[PDB]
């Protein structure tokens, strides 16, 4: 088998989880309570896979997921909530206080008396596994908890494991809607070290989301209980490739061996098909041809970032439902065809292809409508240095006068260690210029 | 009797594998329980060329299966044909590759490299007169590469006297299924071309191209390119299991087409297809067979002929033909085509007949090349290859199982030479 | 340098064996040249050579012994390793023609390896002074049925001590062993020690040709280093030259239809004429490019080309000396021997002297 790990800490990832957990119940045909009532009309079918779900003897499935936020009144909603009695009750609830967009706190001061317990009922679930591991933590940059703890979680995680692989799907802070005044110190603080432990840290904005969800889906009052649907059916997407069959399947480690070329440059984008809504569901055929175009536009990408400021260094696109191959052939010519889009002179090969079978399904509730095909898309590109431009400068400004600080060291974080983040971060733009120049001989 | 020891590894061999075997119990009367149901002793007078027998009437392939890191496992068992295969040469451990050549060669596959082998040697053991070796998988890829070439290698070591043949999936040029191609290539061409009697060099485009337009199909599977991949598999050696006028053999076939012993890479081909309609416009002659056979869009390589020449081919026919046909149909391709052929070799073809057809057809002919036109390909993942290695574009990730510069290194001299060897006779003297 | 090759020939005389069995002399040396007869009388085939010796007889002029041999045509070599050079010798013939009783001797007559090591020796002893600092190291290896095997090692206790190597390309000097146990040298002494070991240990064996075989293919590496002072008023011992020596003990066909045999040993036979096959196809296609033919070279064809690339071509100032025997009985063989060899001349390379003024702006003032 294979086995991944979903954790989801501070609010955003568990309010997300939320979403994940239950599309994949939904698509596996399982009920909140963890019961089968398909598996006791079909009497047969692994769907319930230990990839992400654990068994009992009594048919119950039950999710390889903990969570923590050090607030107990997000989780409380969970052992209320209608999956109340799905998920195993050691989730850890330590939340007698929250971090409050202080990294200290999760990473220093209460990150202690926490961490013990994540890495513990880990062990728990390692022990379960006959297989394969990869890791999904969830979490937002510029947050108090989803950085500060998780920065603790990755490095002790690179400690007891250290030869898995370690992805993220993790909220980018925008360049305009910040719901805080401390994201950028927050954020870059974070970037320090899991530069250093991670190998793929997948990254969204919200202000994009935001914008899609109006355009395609015709949604004029989005809130977290659409946008984190879309970030679940990419993490699907991803993850589908796992439980079902396929003509061209990939693993986890497959992603981290072809998107990365350098250790150092683990931050890629994604993209999807939901430019659906049930009356555009109509009026286009959604071929192959379509998407893959629509992957490349830049009002489809999921962060602030234009492409075409920067270029390509590695591609990786998933499909689903019934697609034929030959038609991905002629589309990927075809991104090719187009001048636009500029790679790296490195990479002729440029693209990795991963294709299965079962197409996406729907939620009830829901918004996106149904198809027979859909794809997913993620990629390396250099033009995210900008982005990685607008949080140092922002930190500039208001790390000059230290405004803010005394917080930060009130919890005793040394004054030095901003700058150490700086001097990093600038340096890791200098990456990306080296590498993003062409070669010569 | 002549027994051969098939092994699938990667999940694009073992779908071909998959296909394979679908296609070989139809050519020999069996169910997908292993039962004879045929109608003809000839089905069965050769059996054991590929199959063992067992106690009820039985007949298992001799088929083995080692990167069945489990995801492909099931989808092979849970098939119409599933169910044939010995549980026991179900190999297979579990972490997949990733694509990483290294992992492939010197950490998993070697611990698992040991059973496969242990299992070979029982299937070895259990023959009467062993052959060779036909091993289906893939270049560009982690397992498919890295763990054949290791099995390869071992395999030759235990048999070197025996014969190593392989049916790669080559990379592409253009469209690509992994970034690392030129990567994960090389390396096993390295230990490919000094590791082996030939190999059969196929490349996906062609066949795309190929059911594009004379198969005219609008929506083929991967499914369905395989089903032409057996087919030459199957007629490679059915004068092997079947008997004819003249008749043919492995071995018979590298002599005659390997003069030199590094230029064992092949662009084979097949006939016939005509998407069903112009079947009733047309009919099957041995010049038809044969204008097909040299079509320039038949190639299943990628590898235009008509920038570079061929050393030698042979085209095995299957049917009842006669023979002046024949001969006299090569002689005249090789009148008025001279320019695409050696001047130092006399005679640049040979032939062979078997007299049995296929299931549905009355004649049926398969194709087999060695020529320069390879030399394209080999430029290609050189080429590719160079622009990755000089930055280390993606190095780290195998330095970190273990490997260094040399070995990238020494592979490109390796494959450059190669090439060179080929462009020596390229041009018309 | 663009510069030939020295080639060199010894009709060896003939021996119990065409005692007992009447093999009638058909080589004939006028002096140095060399001319055949076949039984049939009907050809006189001849070949000339920038060398010739004729051990047929002691008496007759042309005569020489293994030094005589060596003043001819090694010690120039070992003049032009002090100059700096890689040099190399290898041996070509058939089996009983003494190509080891030639290069190596044995130990009332050692051969011309042996020679030249002690003329090295005591070469160095005649500049071993601080003007020019020398260390000398070698190593011996052997090719058994494609495979390397080391010759210096004290094999370990088993039933299998034959522990295989692989071959690796630098990119810059070229292929070499891993593991290849070179050892220092401190003189001709330690050099035969050296020797005596490995060509104990060589996998060779008794026959119905010869009582005892080169069976395996015989490698003996000698690179000596100076290191001398530049013309500079500053570090003066910063200039250095190096040259690597190269002396090869090759196999004979050994025709199966006179060496009959069966199993290993027909296994070692093939292997033998497969190789020395390789061998001669890159001699002739090194004669074309002499002739200014673009050729492609199959050094990697086999692993005793590809080792001695850098020497049957490359850089250095090299040799070859062919065995070849008077009985008719195997007149083809010497015919075919000295066809090599005739074909041998031909052949040149671009020899100059290894320097490697690496990390030192010697060779850019230059
Ligand atoms: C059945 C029939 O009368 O119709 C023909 C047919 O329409 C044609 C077009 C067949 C058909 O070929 C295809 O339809 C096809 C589709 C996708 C990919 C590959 C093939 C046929 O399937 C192919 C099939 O050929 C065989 O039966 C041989 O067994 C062939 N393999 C199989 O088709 C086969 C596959 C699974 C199970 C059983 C048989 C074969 C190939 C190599 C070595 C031995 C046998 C034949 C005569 C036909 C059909 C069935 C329509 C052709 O191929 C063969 C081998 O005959 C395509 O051009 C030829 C000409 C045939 O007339
Ligand atoms: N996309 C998305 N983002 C969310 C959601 N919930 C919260 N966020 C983001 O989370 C950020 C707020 O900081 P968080 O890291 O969530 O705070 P926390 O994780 O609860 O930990 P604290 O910072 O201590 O509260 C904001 O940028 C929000 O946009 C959600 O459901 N979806
Ligand atoms: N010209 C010669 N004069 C006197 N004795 C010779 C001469 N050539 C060879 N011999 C002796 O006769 C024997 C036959 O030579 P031999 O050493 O068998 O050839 P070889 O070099 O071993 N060939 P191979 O074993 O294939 O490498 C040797 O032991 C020599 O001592
Ligand atoms: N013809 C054919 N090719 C395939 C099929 N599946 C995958 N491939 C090719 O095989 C390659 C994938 O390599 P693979 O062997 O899966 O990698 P590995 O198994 O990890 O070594 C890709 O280039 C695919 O185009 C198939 O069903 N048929
Ligand atoms: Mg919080
Ligand atoms: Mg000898």
């Amino acid at each position: 088998m294979r086995e991944c790990i979903s954790i989801h800490v501070g609010q955003a990832g568990v309010q997300i989880g939320n979403a994940c957990w239950e599309l994949y119940c939904l698509e596996h045909g399982i009920q909140p309570d963890g019961q089968m009532p398909s598996d006791k009309t079909i009497g047969g079918g692994d769907d319930s896979f230990n990839t992400f779900f654990s068994e009992t003897g009594a048919g119950k499935h039950v999710p390889r997921a903990v969570f923590v936020d050090l607030e107990p009144t997000v989780i409380d909603e969970v052992r209320t909530g209608t999956y109340r009695q799905l998920f195993h009750p050691e989730q850890l609830i330590t939340g007698k206080e929250d971090a409050a967009n202080n990294y200290a706190r999760g990473h220093y001061t209460i990150g202690k008396e926490i961490i013990d317990l994540v890495l513990d009922r880990i062990r728990k679930l390692a022990d379960q596994c006959t297989g394969l591991q990869g890791f999904l933590v969830f979490h937002s940059f510029g947050g108090g908890t989803g950085s500060g703890f998780t920065s603790l979680l990755m490095e002790r995680l690179s400690v007891d494991y250290g030869k898995k692989s370690k992805l993220e799907f993790s909220i980018y802070p925008a360049p305009q809607v910040s719901t805080a005044v401390v994201e950028p110190y927050n954020s870059i603080l974070t970037t320090h070290t899991t530069l250093e432990h991670s190998d793929c840290a997948f990254m969204v904005d919200n202000e994009a989301i935001y914008d899609i969800c109006r355009r395609n889906l015709d949604i004029e009052r989005p809130t977290y209980t659409n946008l984190n649907r879309l970030i679940s059916q990419i993490v699907s997407s991803i993850t589908a490739s796992l439980r079902f069959d396929g003509a061209l399947n990939v693993d986890l480690t497959e992603f981290q061996t072809n998107l990365v070329p350098y250790p150092r440059i683990h931050f890629p984008l994604a993209t999807y098909a939901p430019v659906i809504s049930a009356e555009k569901a109509y009026h286009e055929q959604l071929s192959v041809a379509e998407i893959t175009n629509a992957c490349f536009e830049p009002a489809n990408q999921m962060v602030k970032c234009d492409p075409r400021h920067g270029k390509y260094m590695a591609c990786c696109l998933l499909y689903r439902g019934d697609v034929v191959p030959k038609d991905v052939n002629a589309a990927i010519a075809t991104i090719k065809t187009k001048r636009s889009i500029q790679f790296v002179d490195w990479c002729p090969t440029g693209f990795k292809v991963g294709i299965n079978y079962q197409p996406p399904t729907v939620v009830p509730g829901g918004d996106l409508a149904k198809v027979q095909r859909a794809v997913c898309m993620l990629s390396n590109t250099t033009a995210i240095a900008e982005a990685w431009a607008r949080l140092d400068h922002k930190f500039d400004l208001m790390y000059a006068k230290r405004a803010f600080v005394h917080w930060y060291v009130g919890e005793g974080m040394e004054e030095g260690e901003f700058s150490e983040a700086r001097e990093d971060m600038a340096a890791l733009e200098k990456d990306y210029e080296e590498v993003g120049v062409d070669s010569v001989e | 009797m002549r027994e051969i020891v098939h092994i699938q590894a990667g999940q694009c061999g073992n779908q071909i594998g998959a296909k394979f075997w679908e296609v070989i119990s139809d050519e020999h009367g069996i169910d997908p329980t292993g039962s004879y149901h045929g109608d003809s002793d000839l089905q069965l007078e050769r059996i054991n060329v590929y199959y063992n027998e067992a106690t009820g009437n039985k007949y298992v392939p001799r088929a083995i299966l080692v990167d069945l890191e489990p995801g492909t496992m099931d989808s092979v068992r849970s098939g119409p044909f599933g169910q044939i295969f010995r549980p026991d040469n179900f190999v297979f451990g579990q972490s997949g590759a990733g694509n990483n050549w290294a992992k492939g060669h010197y950490t998993e596959g070697a611990e698992l490299v040991d059973s496969v082998l242990d299992v070979v040697r029982k299937e070895s053991e259990s023959c009467d007169c062993l052959q060779g070796f036909q091993l289906t998988h893939s270049l560009g890829g982690g397992t498919g590469s890295g763990m054949g070439t290791l099995l390869i290698s071992k395999i030759r070591e235990e048999y070197p006297d025996r014969i190593m043949n392989t049916f790669s999936v080559m990379p592409s040029p253009k469209v690509s299924d992994t970034v690392v191609e030129p990567y994960n290539a090389t390396l096993s061409v390295h230990q490919l071309v000094e590791n082996t009697d030939e190999t059969y060099c196929i490349d996906n485009e062609a066949l795309y191209d190929i059911c594009f337009r004379t198969l005219k199909l609008t929506t083929p599977t991967y499914g369905d390119l395989n089903h032409l991949v057996s087919a030459t598999m199957s007629g490679v050696t059915t004068c092997l299991r079947f008997p004819g006028q003249l008749n043919a053999d492995l071995r018979k076939l590298a002599v005659n087409m390997v003069p030199f012993p590094r230029l064992h890479f092949f662009m084979p081909g097949f006939a016939p297809l005509t998407s069903r309609g112009s079947q009733q416009y047309r009919a099957l002659t041995v010049p038809e067979l044969t204008q097909q056979m040299f079509d320039s869009k038949n190639m299943m390589a990628a590898c235009d002929p008509r920038h570079g020449r061929y050393l030698t081919v042979a085209a095995i026919f299957r049917g009842r033909m006669s023979m002046k046909e024949v001969d006299e149909q090569m002689l005249n391709v090789q009148n008025k085509n001279s320019s695409y052929f050696v001047e130092w070799i006399p005679n640049n073809v040979k032939t062979a007949v078997c007299d049995i057809p296929p299931r549905g057809l009355k004649m049926s002919a398969t194709f087999i090349g060695n020529s320069t036109a390879i030399q394209e390909l080999f430029k290609r993942i050189s080429e590719q290859f160079t622009a990755m290695f000089r930055r280390k574009a993606f190095l780290h990730w195998y330095t970190g199982e273990g490997m260094d510069e040399m070995e990238f290194t020494e592979a490109e001299s390796n494959m450059n030479d190669l090439v060179s060897e080929y462009q020596q006779y390229q041009d018309a003297t | 340098f663009n510069s030939q090759v020295t080639v060199a020939v010894r009709v060896r005389p003939f021996s119990k064996r065409e005692k007992t069995e009447k093999a009638s002399q058909v080589v004939f040396t006028n002096g140095e040249e060399i001319t055949v007869e076949h039984p049939d009388m009907k050809q006189v085939y001849s070949f000339i050579y920038d060398v010739s010796f004729w051990s047929f007889d002691e008496c007759h002029p042309g005569y020489a012994s293994q030094t005589t041999v060596y003043e001819t045509l090694a010690a120039p070599l070992l003049d032009r390793a002090f100059e700096g050079y890689n040099t190399c010798l290898f041996a070509y013939g058939q089996t009983g023609s003494g190509k080891s009783y030639t290069m190596m001797g044995l130990n009332e007559e050692p051969g011309i390896i042996p020679r030249f090591c002690e003329d090295l020796f005591a070469q160095i002893a005649k500049k071993q002074t601080s003007e020019v600092s020398y260390h000398l190291e070698m190593s011996f290896f052997e090719v058994y049925n494609e495979k390397i095997h080391d010759l210096l090692v004290c094999k370990g206790e088993n039933g299998q001590r034959k522990q295989p190597l692989r071959a690796r390309e630098h990119p810059v000097s070229g292929p070499y062993v891993e593991g290849l146990s070179m050892n220092v040298v401190s003189s001709y002494s330690d050099i035969q020690s050296w020797l005596e070991l490995g060509n104990k240990q060589r996998a060779t064996a008794a026959t119905g040709m010869n009582d005892k075989s080169s069976r395996s293919h015989s490698v003996f590496t000698l690179v000596m280093t100076q290191t001398k002072t530049e013309v500079v008023e500053g570090e003066e011992h910063d200039h250095r030259i190096t040259s690597r020596i190269n002396l090869v003990d090759l196999a004979g066909s050994e025709r199966c239809s006179t060496a009959h045999s069966s199993g290993q040993r027909l296994k070692e036979g093939v292997s033998i004429n497969k190789s020395l096959l390789t061998l001669g196809k890159v001699i002739s296609a090194l004669s074309e490019q002499a002739n200014g033919k673009r050729v492609f070279i199959p050094y990697r064809e086999s692993t005793l080309t590809w080792l001695l690339k850098e020497s049957l071509g490359g850089n250095s100032k090299t040799a070859m000396i062919a065995t070849v025997s008077p009985a008719a009985s195997n007149i083809e063989e010497t015919l075919s021997t000295l066809r090599y060899a005739t074909q041998a001349r031909l052949i040149v390379n671009i020899a100059k002297v290894n320097e490697d003024m690496n990390a030192k702006l010697i060779r850019e003032l230059k």
